[PDB]
RNA sequence: AGGGGAUCGAAGAUGAUCAGAUACCGUCGUAGUCUUAACCAUAAACUAUGCCGACUAGGGAUCGGGUGGUGUUUUUUUAAUGACCCACUCGGCACCUUACGAGAAAUCAAAGUCUUUGGGUUCUGGGGGGAGUAUGGUCGCAAGGCUGAAACUUAAAGGAAUUG
């Protein structure tokens, strides 16, 4: 049948779209498509604040943040666990959790 | 079988034919 | 020994209601079948199918038995019912309680110049249920019911005597034919004509009036 | 038809000025266009005390004139309204369903909360929309104590006050009374006020 | 573990709900009482019927329960629902500009203020 | 709407696309094409009488099992080699 | 078992369970 | 573009005495739309209409009564003769008592009726009941 | 309808919404009558004799059915001023 | 054909893996991927929903334009302007709730206004295969495209949804 309203993600008056490749296995898929992720994350994690924080010199300056836009293709995500599978009534909601 | 596949059994199939028309005038 | 549940029950009980037409002129809610077991005496039935239905369990295949039926007197009046049991007989007996919940009138009337005592349809009519479309359309006088076995019973069962019906889809599925009939039946009734353009001065809701023998006892 | 005294009233109108009943809900819906008054700024409609009296009167002349009184039925689930439709329930005949509506309780002529009332009032619809389908399904006209933004599906003459006032609701629900008593005829000499005053019918916490 | 069956709630509810003023709240005295005004079959099912029986009127005497009510409870009920208060004037009418407009468009004497 | 046109003096489309869905349709190109004459192994008649070739046993399909024992025949009036199926019990003994 | 004829297998068995209790209800009259 | 302003008229009665209004705006207007509303009129299975003229082909509005089950047009204006008339009103009357054809005749626009009773036939432009 | 000689056939004539004139079918379980009370003097509305609504579940489904009521007892003088012909 | 040739990379070279692996995995690597002038005319070229027109149900966002506001913030003393807010309107891509209706159902504000069958018009389909095959024509450097059967064979193939 027709699984979905949206034909899978929104295209919705283009036609066509320039695609992105998957950062686990490098599968050209689209823009629309490919889950898009940011992982913002420090170079400075948890375990090793104090460390750092009683080995640096400049007291107190400051702690540097990694950013990266990830992009997962529905393979990867699903197998990832980025992405679950849903119940019918469960994949019409679009709210993050 | 896979319609793509089948599609090009039949053109090799085509072009066999082809080839022995040719061939037998 | 019945005992009624309901006010409508109470009330035919007492006797004071005598009439299934004030009963479908106030469109009461029929909630049991003893109110038109007393009310309509010679209501016969007529078992239309048995048909087997299963299910796919986790070692076994539970099979039910399906029953269509349905009941009229011999004028204007036809109920369907359908059941799904594990013993055909209580299915066959449920159905006959569903059907008696399930009666509603027709609308009987004239192909032509009205001369004693209408045997036909009132207007073209039609029911959809399932791709299953069955059209009545009325006949002249004499010409009989043109039907499928199954809807010319129903319709003999309605007490109507000249009828062409027409019927498209899949009219293979009893249960679906039989369902299009029964609302093509309501839409018979529920047609609006040049006869009734006039107005009424409304009824008067016996229930309201009769109320204190409708209350708990 | 209504004679010179089923007017306004003024000294009802503080009543109802007071209790904070004018003011309604942020949407206004196609079927509560006409109640709507004005729009306030900072986005709030009034709603016309006027018409909102006369909408109680008519459900007045509605509710009373059921010859059994009790066979009319109150249903309530919001918790700024069982007080109020027990207090009602009291006055009246008005058999309370405060609480849980039990789905099957018009139909389904089996079980132990099976009423088959004569006319239903619901505190909220949008809420309480269960029994509302329920006298759908079996023949009950329906009175609302409805919103601007209420579901108006499935519903006969309605009272668009608060639904978001305690103070609304309850004094609204008290109003009620007043005048089904005064039309029945328990309480006479319709200038005199009743004994009985609304902060009864308001909640407490618990 | 410990859980009590359907059997058991079942009868005791029935029991505490029509037998009220007769029960008592110790245990000894309530499986006499369902000793004589229960024909139970067993004995360890007497002493569970008396003893969720026993659980839930410390439970009643304590408070009200959802699960029941009785003619007593409606008393007290109604009592405490009709107990009132004093009445919610701080001179005229509080602020009001727009329903101020709708009250002399409408037309009464209201003495009110503005916002 | 419904794709047919349905103007007054639209006939003329109506019966062209009627000619094209009648070749569409089986009987009637069966029928016009005259595969009875051209491609049947009868000259489009009901019966037509033949001579024995052969006397064949084939098998039946499954999920039946049975030897249906046929004859070859030659049909005279075309000389088509055809295969007929013998009637019941004994009668392919009959036929030599 | 016939699926698609059970409702006269059972209007017959009705039918044998029926005589079966006549013959209980003659034999207890014949015995009394 | 629009063919037929009496179809789209009839389309918009239609729809809105399914809905339940108890009137129509129908833009734009035609003297057979007119007389065709006029028909209706006379055989009491509308209300009352007002023509709304402004300088451009014009407005309708109707007051329905209910009553009016379905009208319908029949494009294209078919040639129906005297005998074929008969065979047109079993096609698509519900009954032969109730319901009218409506024939745009050289005597005028009436109904089947009429056109039995003043021995002249036409084009079959739609039907009410 | 009648007979050649006017003996009454149609067993019950149906009954009509007062809202869009549509016939009340007897399946409609959604169609309500209403009894408006009839006031006299000071309420005591005399028991027996009401003023009569019908409403039908296609208007009540469609929610338009506060809207007619409102209109009906203006019409009939229950209300004086709460429907509006001019939106 | 000419130019350009970094990356990736059909074919291929190898190293793995495996019972086999001229498959998936790893290293390189031809044509190609880029471009100028000519071709080809096919895609799950999909919204699997022809185009034009009218009507039928509510809502909230958004893009572009326009109207109204003794509205907000900005210059240097608060006007213009720009941006933002509110109300409305036209035209878009859509979205949410319901089912008035429609559907075999999934679902649909169109897939509605369809047995109460007719707004205008074009194309396509007639059980599954054989088969987009054979042949004939036409276009193409070819690759192939458009047009396009029959003999013969078969009682199913299939759509939606339910239970295991
Ligand atoms: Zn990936």
């Amino acid at each position: 049948p027709k699984k979905r309203a949206s034909n899978g993600r929104n295209k919705k008056g283009r036609g066509h779209v320039k695609p992105v490749r998957c950062v686990n296995c490098s599968k050209s898929i689209p823009k629309d498509k490919a889950i898009k992720r940011m992982a913002i994350r420090n170079i400075v994690e948890a375990a090793a604040v104090r460390d750092l924080s009683e080995a640096s010199v400049y007291p107190e300056y400051a702690l540097p943040k990694t950013y990266n836009k990830l992009h997962y293709c529905v393979s990867c995500a699903i197998h990832a666990r980025i992405v679950r599978v849903r119940s019918r009534e469960d994949r019409k909601n679009r709210a993050p959790p | 079988m896979r319609a793509k596949w089948r599609k090009k059994r039949t053109r090799r199939l085509k072009r066999k034919r082809r080839k022995v028309r040719a061939r037998s005038k | 020994g019945w005992v009624p549940v309901t006010k409508l029950g109470r009330l035919v009980k007492a006797g004071k209601i005598t009439t299934i037409e004030e009963i479908f002129l106030h469109s009461l809610p029929v909630k049991e079948f003893q109110i038109i077991d007393t009310l309509l005496p010679g209501l016969q039935d007529e078992v239309m199918n048995i048909k087997p239905v299963q299910k796919q369990t986790r070692a076994g295949q539970r099979t039910r038995f399906k029953a269509v039926v349905v009941v009229g007197d011999s004028n204007g009046h036809v109920g369907l019912g359908i059941k799904t049991a594990k013993e055909v007989a209580g299915a066959i007996r449920a159905g006959i309680i569903i059907a008696k919940l399930s009666v509603i009138p027709i609308r009987r009337g004239y192909w032509g110049t009205n001369l004693g005592q209408p045997h036909s349809l009132a207007t073209k009519t039609t029911g959809k249920c399932g791709s299953v479309t069955v059209r009545l359309i009325p006949a002249p006088r004499g010409s009989g019911i043109v039907a499928s076995p199954a809807v010319k019973k129903l319709l003999q069962l309605a007490g109507v005597e000249d009828v062409y019906t027409q019927s498209n889809g899949k009219t293979r599925t009893l249960e679906n034919t039989l369902k299009a009939a029964f609302v093509a039946i309501g839409n018979t009734y529920g047609f609006l004509t040049p006869n009734l353009w006039a107005e009424q001065p409304l009824p008067v809701s016996p229930l309201d009036i009769y109320s204190d023998e409708a209350s708990a006892q | 038809s209504l004679p010179a005294t089923f007017d306004l009233t003024p000294e009802d109108a503080q009543l109802l000025l007071a209790a904070n009943t004018h003011l309604g809900a942020r949407n206004v819906q196609v079927h509560q266009e006409p109640y709507v008054f004005n729009a306030r700024p900072d986005g709030v409609h009034v709603i016309n005390v006027g018409k909102t009296w006369e909408k109680l009167v008519l459900a007045a002349r509605i509710i009373a004139a059921i010859p059994n009184p009790e066979d009319v039925v109150a249903i309530s689930s919001r918790t700024f309204g069982q007080r109020a439709v027990l207090k009602f329930a009291a006055h009246t005949g008005a058999t309370p369903i405060a609480g849980r509506f039990t789905p099957g309780s018009f139909t389904n002529y089996i079980t132990r909360s099976f009423k088959e009332p004569r006319l239903v009032i619901v505190t909220d619809p949008r809420s309480d929309a269960q029994a509302i389908k329920e006298a759908s399904y079996v023949n009950i006209p329906v009175i609302a104590l409805t919103d601007l933004d209420s579901p108006s599906e499935f519903v006969d003459v309605a009272i668009p006050c608060n639904n978001r006032g305690k103070h609304s609701i309850g004094l609204i629900w008290y109003l009620l009374a007043r005048e089904v008593l005064r039309l029945r005829g328990a309480l006479v000499d319709r200038t005199q006020p009743w004994s009985i005053m609304p902060d009864l019918y308001f909640y407490r916490d618990p | 573990g410990r859980v009590r069956t359907k059997t058991v709630k079942r009868a005791s509810k029935a029991l505490i709900e029509r037998y009220y003023p007769k029960l008592t709240l110790d245990f000894q005295t309530n499986k006499r009482l369902c000793d004589e005004i229960a024909t139970i079959q067993s004995k360890r099912l007497r002493n569970k019927i008396a003893g969720y029986t026993t659980h839930l009127m410390k439970r009643i005497q304590k408070g009200p329960v959802r699960g029941i009510s009785f003619k007593l409870q409606e008393e007290e009920r109604e009592r405490k629902d009709q107990y009132v208060p004093e009445v919610s004037s701080n001179g005229v009418l509080n602020v009001d500009n727009q329903t101020s407009d709708l009250v002399k468009s409408l037309g009464l004497k209201l003495p009110l203020s503005v916002i | 709407g419904k794709g047919k046109p349905r103007g007054l003096n639209s006939a003329r489309k109506l019966r062209v696309h009627r000619r094209n869905n009648r070749w569409a349709e089986n009987n009637y190109k069966k029928r016009l094409l005259g595969t009875a004459f051209k491609s049947s192994p009868f000259g489009g008649s009901s019966h037509a009488k033949g001579i024995v070739l052969e006397k064949l046993g084939i098998e039946s399909k499954q999920p039946n099992s049975a030897i249906r024992k046929c004859v070859r025949v030659q049909l005279i009036k075309n000389g088509k080699k055809v295969t007929a199926f013998v009637p019941n019990d004994g009668c392919l003994n009959f036929v030599d | 078992g016939d699926d698609k004829k059970e409702l006269s297998a059972e209007k017959e068995a009705q039918a044998d369970a029926a005589a079966e209790i006549a013959e209980d209800a003659a034999e207890a009259e014949d015995a009394g | 573009t629009r063919s037929s302003v009496l179809a789209d008229a009839l389309n918009a009665i239609n729809n809105a005495e399914k809905t339940g209004k108890r009137q129509v705006l129908i833009r734009p207007s035609s003297k057979v739309i007119i007389k065709f509303l006029q028909v209706m009129q006379k055989h009491g299975y509308i209300g009352e209409f007002e023509y709304i003229d402004d300088h451009r082909s014009g407005k309708i509005v109707v007051q329905l009564n209910g009553r009016l089950n379905k009208c319908g047009v029949i494009s294209p204006r078919f040639n129906v003769k005297i005998g074929d008339i008969e065979k047109w009103t079993a096609n698509l009357l519900p009954a032969r008592q109730f319901g009218y054809v409506i024939l745009t005749t050289s005597a005028g626009i009436m109904d089947h009726e009429e056109a039995r009773r003043k021995h002249v036939s036409g084009k079959i432009l739609g039907f009410v009941y | 309808m009648e007979n050649d000689k006017g003996q009454l056939v149609e067993l019950y004539v149906p009954r009509k919404c007062s809202a869009t004139n549509r016939i009340i079918k007897a399946d409609d379980h959604a169609s309500v009558q209403i009894n408006v009370a009839k006031v006299d003097e000071e309420g005591r509305a005399i028991p027996g004799e009401y003023v009569t609504y019908a409403l039908s579940g296609y208007v009540r489904s469609r929610g338009e059915s506060d809207d007619s009521l409102n209109r009906l007892a203006q019409n009939d003088g229950l209300l004086k001023n709460v429907w509006s012909y001019s939106r």
